């Protein structure tokens, strides 16, 4: 599901799927070598 | 583990193999240096493309 970007929560947590009782973030960035 | 560790040091300090990192890999592949190649070649601060 592409969305171009330049609030977000309403159309994506009521019309799409469930809530999120945890939220992990992996910060790597576009490093092609890992 | 002593010859290849010594031969790599005289190769690495020529200051012309930063672009020629591919020479240091075939050197460490001609010998068997896993721990040296995984720490000093494949350590992501150098720019390779895989």
């Amino acid at each position: 599901k592409y969305i171009r970007l330049s609030t977000l929560y309403d159309l994506m947590t009521q019309h799409w799927h469930l809530k999120t009782p945890n939220l992990v973030i992996s910060v790597t960035g576009g490093a092609k070598n890992f | 583990n002593a010859i290849s560790f010594a031969l790599y040091k005289a190769f690495s300090t020529n200051e012309h193999d930063r672009d020629n990192w591919n020479g240091q890999l075939k050197l460490l592949l001609e010998w068997n240096q896993l721990d040296l190649a995984s720490d000093e070649i494949f350590t992501n601060d150098r720019n390779w493309e895989s």
